[PDB]
RNA sequence: GUUUGACCUCAAAUCAGGUAGGAGUACCCGCUGAACUUAAGCAUAUCAAUAAGCGGAGGAAAAGAAACCAACCGGGAUUGCCUUAGUAACGGCGAGUGAAGCGGCAAAAGCUCAAAUUUGAAAUCUGGUACCUUCGGUGCCCGAGUUGUAAUUUGGAGAGGG
C-alpha cells in the first residue's frame, strides 16, 4: 500500500485486497481515488477523500490493514492500543499535578 | 434400545475396541528406549531392553571393508542417523524415497485417482420449477 | 486379556497447573491418546469413537482456579464429575525420584471403597482407567511405581510413589498429589438423569 | 550384456531418489524416527501446488513456476547435520590441506607478534 | 442416590479379575486400612506417614504375587529407558539439594570461623606456653 | 476475404488540463530502535515499547457509532478530567512494572457503502465547446461506463402493493 502510495502520489489509497499468492511473492490490488478529479470532488459520498486529512492514509496506517496492524478496535484485549499505543503510553506515563495537590 | 434409570431412553452402542491402526502417529517399537541419546549402548553388546524384559542383542559384527565402503559410496536410503532397534544405520525403502521426491516436485502422491475427473453435475441435473 | 485406551482432552479455560496435570498423566499413562483442546459436551463420545478409546478424561475448568475431571466410559458408561482441590504437579522441586515413563503402576486402594456400591464403582474405574493394560504399546516392562488411593473426609487422596531399591525396599513420593471430591455421577455418558449428588 | 543396461536403470533411478536438501532430509528423519508414517505424508502431499501438468508445458514457464513452488516446511538442526555429512566428499580434508591450515594459523600467530 | 442402577453399572463396566491372573488387574487393595485412624487430620505429617505405610503394604503384597508369576519386578540397571521427569529437571532438583546442603555446611563453618576469630589469640598463647 | 472491420492489452506525444516532492515540526499518526544506568557479580529483567534515525498529516491529529462492557432492578460510540488505584494482574514473585468496568463530571451527534433487476428504457458522470445572472448554470459534441455510473435499500431492518 505504501509503495503504490509513492508511485501514484496524486491519488489517495482507499483500500486493498489479496489477489494471488506464491512461495516468494504475495500480490495485492490496491484501489485508488483521484481527489483532484471533478467526478470525485462533487458527489457527496466520496468527496471526503479530498479533505487534506487523508493525504497518505496508507503511510499512517489509516487503511483497513493498517488499523489491524496498529491493533485498533474495541475491548479489554486492545486496552494497550485503542487510542493508539503511543498516545496511551504517553498519557499513563504522566505525573499529573494539580494546583491544589491531590 | 434400552432406557435410562429415569424415564428416558438410551442408545446402547457396541464397545470401543482399542486398535492401533495403519496410522496412529505411533508404530511397533520393539526397542523400548525413548528420546535418550544412543551415546549409551556404544560400549554395550546390546541396544536396550523391551517389554517382558530380554536382551535386544546387536545383530551383526560387520567387516572393516564394508564400513569403509559405506563411507565412500553411501547406501541407497542413507539417512545419517542411528536406528533404535539396532546400532546399524537406519536406511529408507525405495517407496519412501520415491514419496519424498514426489512431494518436492509435487507429482501426485495418492495414486489410483484421476487429476482430471469429469465435472459430475450433482446439482444442475434437476431443473428448478 | 485386559485391553484399554484413554483419551486425554482439555477445555478452554485450563490454566498453567492444570495443563501440567494433562502433561504428567499423559506421561504416566502409556495408553494416553493426548489431545490438544475442545470447545463447546456431547462431542466427546465421538472423539473416543474415532481413536477407539475405551476411556475419556475430560478436564474442565469453569472458574480458572477450579478443576473438574469428567472421567467416563464412552458408549453408555457412568461418567464421574470430580472437583480437584489441592495440587502439586510433576514439576515441583520438593519431589525426588524418576518413575519410568509409562511403566506398569501398582494400584493401591482403601477399605472404605468397598463400603458402598458408590465408592466401588469409582474404585473399578480407577483400576482400568487410571491404571494400565498389560500390553500397551508405549508401556515399559519392569514395574517402578505405584498409585496410592485412599479416602479420608469423603475425598480420595491420590499419590504416585516411585519405589526405591538398596543393596529391603523404600519408596519416595513424586508426581501429582491431589484430592478428588466426587461431585456428581451421571447415568449415561454426559446425558440422562443424575444418580449421585452431595 | 543385458544387465549392463538393466542395472543402469536402477543406478540413474537412485540419483533422482537420493536426498539433496535439508527440506527432504527432515521428512526422511520424521519417517525414520516414528513421528510420521507413510499415511501421514500422503495427506501432507496434497499441497497448494498439486494437480499440475509438467511434461507438455514449455520450459520458459516451468523454470518460473519451479523457482516459486517451494512450501517452507519447518527444519531441524538434526537434519542439517546429516545433510552436511552426506555432501562432504573425499578430498575435502586431506593431509595436505590440514598441514596448510596449520601453515595459515602459524602465520596469523606470527602476525600478532609483529606489533 | 439409587444404588440399583449403580449395581447395573458394575454389571456392564467390570471385568472378572478373580477368574484371571493378577497381571491383568495389578491392583493390591489395602483393605483393613480405612486411614481414619490418623490423629491431626488437617496437619498432614502423620497423614503423610500413614499413606506411606499403606503404599508400602501394597508394594510388598504385589512383590509377592508378581514373584509368584514369572514376570520380573526390579529395574535391572541395564536398560536406560525414558523416564517421567527429564534429566535437566533432575539436575535442577539435585542442584537444589546440594545447594541446601552447602548452605547448612556454610552456617556450621560460620559458627566455626567466628569462634576461631574470637578465640584465635588465646589459642596462640596457650599452645606456645604449653610448649614451653 | 491473401480484404476490411470490431474489440483486448501495451505504448507514445514540449498533446489538454491537473497533481506529487522541499520547508517547518511543540503537539499528533506511523515505522525503526539502542546504550549508559538499576537490579549482588548477572544470558532474563530494568532504563524503555525511551533517545537517536526514517516516513506522514492538521489545526488540532488520532480515536469513534460495538464481532463493547457486564452479571445488574443492567449500562450503551469515542476522547478527556476526578475516582477506581498503587487496586486486579505481571515479575530471580527481586529491582521493580501496573490497568480496566463501575460512580461523578467536561463534552456530546450521528451516519454511509458493498451484498437482493432502473430493466416501461444509464435515470449517472468527466472533458471539449458557444453563450449566461460565473467557487457555477445552460445548449451541443467527444467520451467513461452494463466486467455497473444513478435513484431505492443498511438491521434501529428494509422493500413492492392496498
Amino acid at each position: 500500500e505504501e509503495r503504490v502510495g509513492r508511485r501514484a502520489a496524486n491519488l489517495r489509497v482507499l483500500n486493498s485486497y489479496w489477489v494471488n499468492q506464491d512461495s516468494t511473492y504475495k500480490y495485492f490490488e490496491v484501489i485508488l481515488v483521484d481527489p483532484q478529479h471533478k467526478a470525485i470532488r462533487r458527489d457527496a459520498r466520496y468527496n471526503w477523500i479530498c479533505d487534506p486529512v487523508h493525504k497518505h492514509r496508507e503511510a499512517r496506517g489509516l487503511t483497513a490493514t493498517g488499523k489491524k496492524s496498529r491493533g485498533i478496535n474495541k475491548g479489554h484485549k486492545f486496552n494497550n492500543t485503542k487510542a493508539g499505543r503511543r498516545k496511551t503510553w504517553k498519557r499513563q506515563n504522566t505525573l499529573s499535578l494539580w494546583r491544589y495537590r491531590k | 434400545y434400552s432406557k435410562y434409570a429415569d424415564g428416558s431412553d438410551r442408545i446402547i452402542k457396541p464397545e470401543i475396541n482399542p486398535v492401533y491402526d495403519s496410522d496412529d502417529s505411533d508404530a511397533e517399537t520393539q526397542n523400548t528406549i525413548g528420546n535418550i541419546p544412543l551415546s549409551a549402548y556404544d560400549e554395550m553388546p546390546h541396544i536396550g531392553y523391551d517389554i517382558n524384559g530380554k536382551r535386544i542383542m546387536r545383530p551383526a559384527k560387520g567387516s572393516a571393508l564394508d564400513q569403509l565402503l559405506d563411507s565412500i559410496e553411501l547406501p541407497e536410503g542413507w539417512t545419517g542417523l542411528l536406528d533404535k532397534n539396532s546400532g546399524s544405520s537406519l536406511n529408507l525403502t525405495k517407496e519412501e524415497l520415491e514419496l519424498i521426491s514426489k512431494i518436492q516436485r509435487n507429482e501426485q502422491t495418492d495414486d489410483s485417482i484421476n487429476p482430471y475427473e469429469p465435472l459430475i453435475d450433482w446439482f444442475t441435473r434437476h431443473e428448478e420449477v | 486379556m485386559n485391553k484399554q485406551r484413554t483419551l486425554l482432552i482439555s477445555s478452554r479455560g485450563v490454566n498453567y497447573r492444570h495443563r501440567h496435570l494433562i502433561q504428567d498423566l499423559s506421561g504416566l499413562l502409556p495408553h494416553s491418546r493426548k489431545e490438544p483442546k475442545l470447545d463447546t459436551l456431547q462431542q466427546l463420545n465421538e472423539i473416543a469413537e474415532l481413536y477407539n478409546c475405551n476411556n475419556v478424561l475430560f478436564f474442565e475448568a469453569r472458574k480458572h482456579q477450579d478443576l473438574y475431571l469428567w472421567l467416563s466410559k464412552p458408549p453408555n458408561g457412568p461418567t464421574i464429575k470430580f472437583y480437584i482441590q489441592n495440587l502439586h504437579t510433576m514439576d515441583e522441586l520438593n519431589f525426588t525420584g524418576n518413575c519410568l515413563k509409562g511403566s506398569r503402576p501398582v494400584l493401591s486402594f482403601d477399605q472404605r471403597f468397598e463400603s458402598s456400591p458408590h465408592y466401588q464403582l469409582i474404585k473399578e474405574l480407577l483400576v482400568h482407567n487410571f491404571g494400565v493394560p498389560p500390553n500397551a504399546r508405549k508401556s515399559k516392562p519392569f514395574i517402578d511405581h505405584v498409585m496410592s488411593f485412599s479416602i479420608v473426609d469423603d475425598k480420595i487422596w491420590v499419590r504416585t510413589y516411585e519405589i526405591s531399591h538398596s543393596t529391603d525396599i523404600s519408596l519416595v513420593e513424586i508426581g501429582p498429589r491431589f484430592v478428588m471430591t466426587v461431585i456428581l455421577i451421571l447415568e449415561g455418558s454426559f446425558g440422562g438423569p443424575k444418580i449421585y449428588e452431595n | 550384456s543385458e544387465e549392463e543396461k538393466n542395472q543402469t536403470k536402477k543406478e540413474k533411478h537412485s540419483r533422482d531418489i537420493d536426498i539433496a536438501t535439508v527440506e527432504a532430509m527432515t521428512l526422511a528423519h520424521q519417517l525414520a524416527l516414528g513421528q510420521k508414517n507413510k499415511h501421514d505424508l500422503v495427506d501432507e502431499g496434497f499441497n497448494r501446488y498439486t494437480f499440475r501438468d509438467t511434461e507438455n508445458l514449455p520450459d520458459w514457464f516451468l523454470e518460473d513456476e519451479k523457482e516459486h513452488s517451494k512450501i517452507n516446511k519447518p527444519i531441524t538442526k538434526e537434519a542439517a547435520m546429516a545433510i552436511k555429512e552426506k555432501i562432504k566428499a573425499m578430498n575435502a580434508r586431506p593431509i595436505k590441506k590440514v598441514a596448510e591450515a596449520k601453515a595459515r594459523k602459524r602465520m596469523r600467530a606470527v602476525a600478532r607478534l609483529e606489533k | 442416590n439409587n444404588t440399583k442402577a449403580m449395581k447395573h453399572a458394575l454389571e456392564r463396566v467390570q471385568l472378572p479379575w478373580k477368574k484371571h491372573s493378577f497381571q491383568e488387574h495389578q491392583s493390591v487393595t489395602s483393605e483393613t486400612n480405612t486411614d481414619e485412624h490418623i490423629k491431626d487430620i488437617y496437619d498432614d505429617t502423620e497423614r503423610e506417614l500413614a499413606f506411606y505405610k499403606q503404599s508400602l503394604d501394597a508394594v510388598l503384597v504385589a512383590r509377592d504375587e508378581l514373584k509368584r508369576l514369572k514376570v520380573p519386578f526390579k529395574r535391572p540397571l541395564d536398560y536406560f529407558a525414558e523416564m517421567v521427569k527429564s534429566d535437566e529437571h533432575m539436575d535442577k532438583i539435585k542442584g537444589k539439594l546440594i545447594e541446601e546442603a552447602s548452605d547448612k555446611k556454610a552456617r556450621e563453618e560460620a559458627r566455626r570461623q567466628r569462634q576461631l576469630k574470637k578465640f584465635g589469640k588465646q589459642v596462640q598463647n596457650a599452645t606456645l606456653q604449653k610448649r614451653q
